[PDB]
């Protein structure tokens, strides 16, 4: 029972890491768009910091 | 009238300035519309760079 539930936790956390990498990709592309909007002049630096955090 | 800029009885060219009627209440809303254009032009160019 213990080795079955240990393999099930590892199997779930592989997919947890796979989803967290995709969330990091979405946040990183949102920061890239806010950096482009800051570099031209539309967005202020406050939205740039709020996208960086 | 502020001045006239032709000799009377002279052959005038199509487009030559004749008089000078007071540009006191028209330079005001000319620079008003010019300021509105100076805002919206560098709104549209910023959005043209961001849509790319």
């Amino acid at each position: 029972a213990s080795v079955a539930t240990a393999y099930l936790t590892l199997k779930a956390d592989q997919a947890q890491l796979q989803l967290t990498k995709d969330t990091l990709g979405t946040y990183q592309k949102s920061f890239d768009l806010t950096q482009r909007s800051y570099d031209v002049g539309v967005a202020s630096a406050l939205d740039l910091r709020q996208a960086q955090t | 009238i502020l001045k006239r800029l032709f000799k009377e009885g002279s052959d005038v060219k199509a487009g030559q300035q004749l008089y000078q009627i007071d540009p006191a209440t028209y330079e005001a809303d000319y620079q008003s519309a010019q300021a509105n254009l100076a805002s919206t032009q560098e709104q549209a160019q910023r959005y043209k760079l961001l849509v790319a």
